[PDB]
């Protein structure tokens, strides 16, 4: 992948969670389970839909007969028609294969990107409260009930809340 | 040409300029109610190709190409004129060509020849008429069945008239058709007829250009320059683009439907 | 921004700064005012010009004159004057919009990323010998005369100088 | 430059390394010497590779004779050919000389960001275990042999087996 995240240093997907493109999986004291991240699946779900329309709404024909009829001594027109009607065929056909393979790697990518940067947030929310222990993945150096979790999904954990304890937790276990 | 269009120009129509000095021009305009034209009713032949070729010209000068006072003995030269071009309420004709008629009750078989001595190419304009009746043909030319040959090292054509009443244009039931070739330098025209001829009398010794255009506007002249003009006016710019008039002449922008074309050079701006 | 420096964490222009695109703001015991760097000045005006004059001078046209004439009998032909004259007046309407849509934004993030190198080069020079108070200022952990800013802004100035002053400094404010 | 690093913080390039576009100077107690790092070289070079391709092979142009034939009775006509192979040139040229300056410069933006993000990825992984001393260079706290040379170049630098020593050294330096 162009970011590193999806098939990446997060090897794998998720089937149990299935209300989001991109979310969390949490587990505190009080069970766990899959939850998705709504903000950033909406984002992206907005901007695909976008991109899909774009692609297809930008093409706006009009009435038109494409069909040409030419006698026995109209060969030469016949034949510039035909050169019309393959030229066409040739550009759209040409046209249409290249932007299908190169968007559809801007979106893999999209999505790259869009699990990247999920995950750099939390990681720079943290900080060395946890620990960055693989495949997109933090342990905790201190107990994180489920109004913490949230509060780190919503984007408003308390970093000096927690860190004496973190930093206490940290050292013993490091010790 | 103000009030008068190309072919009313380069016939001589009475309501239209002449002129007289060797002269030249980068381009030709015309007004939206330049009606006048070919008096007398009629085709003329190749008329868009004609003004593409007089769009532009280096030089243009007018010259008695066959004189009235001596080149037609044999025949009338001062009864073809008609109240459908008339000139102070007096009946009149183009003052380039000349509506030969027969002389007393004859009408002998005509030939004159041009050699083209001017260094250039020569602009010969004729016409051919088509009198309503048989009645009409004999009271003009006094043979019943003619016709009028004219012949060039290129140019080659036999004219034949065709007498019948067509609906009244400016009170004519006849009609005259107009014609044109450019005569290269070193050749010879000739013409042949025994009636129906409106023979020549001032051909154009020109230069071509490379080809400008025609403008059909209203706006005035003035003693400016410029390098680009449309319709509505000049336009000097150094600018790619232009959304003024996609009908220009010149070294020009390309035209657009764009109403604003700004382009960005400063930051964006974040004042307090 | 493309780049983060400009509407980013530095927030706002100064229109105290008249005389450059970039400088600089100064206060020291000698005073205060703005001054504009100008080498990064003189080379975004330089790169601009080139810019403007490229999307300018690369159109040049010929002696041309778009009008023609067609009698009642060449409807045809004359539709087919028209389709090349509309033809025309589409594709330069499109790229004309598009080019300056897209340069445009091209410009900005030019000066986006001018503003942010020129607070990295700072950042780069001064290391711990000052604080990053943020808006793109530096707090000096030791005294700067006019000499020592002019040095800065001039892109020599000497780290090893003042580091042990600075240090002693950061320590004792840290403490 | 845009982003910084090339022309930027790292002055110039290197005639000594040969065998790629991006790399490394090291030296230790084996010795010292150029090498290229090869995955960034390759992937940026299959990226222009890709660039110039998609350039050429996106016009893909049918059989037609250019030539029209006008006798001295068709001026008009001839015009209107002489202006279509006018506009066609007009239209061609202009985008040509436009589509080579406007991607010239995002190829060399390309290189700069390539070499950013490279000498970032490095200092991601080095951390205060050395030291940034400048264009674009490193300075360990810690001996690094050859074998340690490489796990930096394949991003697999094992900071805490050394920040022990490197944090020793590294106050005892400072002090
Ligand atoms: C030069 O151009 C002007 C027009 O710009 C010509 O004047 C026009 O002449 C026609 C002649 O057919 C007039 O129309 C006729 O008017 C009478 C009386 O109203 C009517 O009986 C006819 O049925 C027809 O409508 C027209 O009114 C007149 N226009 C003006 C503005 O005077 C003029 O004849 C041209 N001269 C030459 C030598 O080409
Ligand atoms: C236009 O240029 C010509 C040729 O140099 C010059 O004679 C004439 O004065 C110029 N007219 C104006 C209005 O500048």
């Amino acid at each position: 992948g162009l970011f590193g995240a999806i098939a990446g240093f997060i090897e794998g997907g998720w089937t149990g969670m299935v209300d989001g493109w991109y979310g969390y999986h949490h587990q505190n004291e009080q069970g766990s389970g899959y939850a998705a991240d709504l903000k950033s699946t909406q984002n992206a779900i907005d901007g695909i839909t976008n991109k899909v329309n774009s692609v297809i709404e930008k093409m706006n024909t009009q009435f038109t007969a494409v069909g040409k009829e030419f006698n026995h001594l109209e060969k030469r027109i016949e034949n510039l028609n035909k050169k019309v009607d393959d030229g066409f065929l040739d550009i759209w056909t040409y046209n249409a294969e290249l932007l299908v393979l190169l968007e559809n790697e801007r979106t893999l990518d999209y999505h790259d990107s869009n699990v990247k940067n999920l995950y750099e947030k939390v990681r720079s929310q943290l900080k060395n409260n946890a620990k960055e222990i693989g495949n997109g993945c933090f342990e905790f150096y201190h107990k994180c009930d489920n109004t913490c979790m949230e509060s780190v999904k919503n984007g408003t954990y308390d970093y000096p809340k927690y860190s004496e304890e973190a930093k206490l937790n940290r050292e013993e276990i490091d010790s | 040409l103000g009030k008068c269009n190309i072919a009313g120009w380069i016939l001589g129509n009475p309501e239209c300029e002449s002129l007289s000095t060797a002269s030249s021009w980068s381009y030709i305009v015309e007004t939206p109610s330049s009606d006048n034209g070919t008096c007398y009713p009629g085709d003329f032949i190749d008329y868009e190709e004609l003004r593409e070729q007089l769009s532009s010209v280096s030089s243009f000068e007018r010259f008695e190409i066959f004189p009235k006072t001596s080149s037609w003995p044999n025949h009338d030269s001062n009864k073809g004129v008609t109240a459908a071009c008339p000139h102070a309420g007096a009946k009149s004709f183009y003052k380039n060509l000349i509506w030969l008629v027969k002389k007393g009750n004859s009408y002998p078989k005509l030939s004159k020849s041009y050699i083209n001595d001017k260094g250039k190419e020569v602009l010969v304009l004729w016409g051919i008429h088509h009198p309503s009746t048989s009645a009409d043909q004999q009271s003009l030319y006094q043979n019943a069945d003619t016709y009028v040959f004219v012949g060039g090292s290129r140019y080659s054509k036999k004219f034949k008239p065709e007498i019948a009443i067509r609906p009244k244009v400016r009170d004519q039931e006849g009609r005259m058709n107009y014609y044109w070739t450019l005569v290269e330098p070193g050749d010879k025209i000739t013409f042949e007829a025994t009636g129906n001829l409106v023979v020549p009398r001032y051909a154009f010794a020109m230069e071509r250009n490379a080809g400008s255009g025609i403008i059909i506007s209203d706006t005035p002249v003035h003693d400016c320059n410029t390098t680009c003009q449309t319709p509505k006016g000049a336009i000097n710019t150094s600018l790619p683009f232009q959304n003024i008039h996609p009908i220009t002449i010149g070294k020009c922008p390309k035209y657009v439907k764009s109403t604003k074309l700004r382009l960005a050079t400063g930051l964006r701006n974040i004042p307090s």
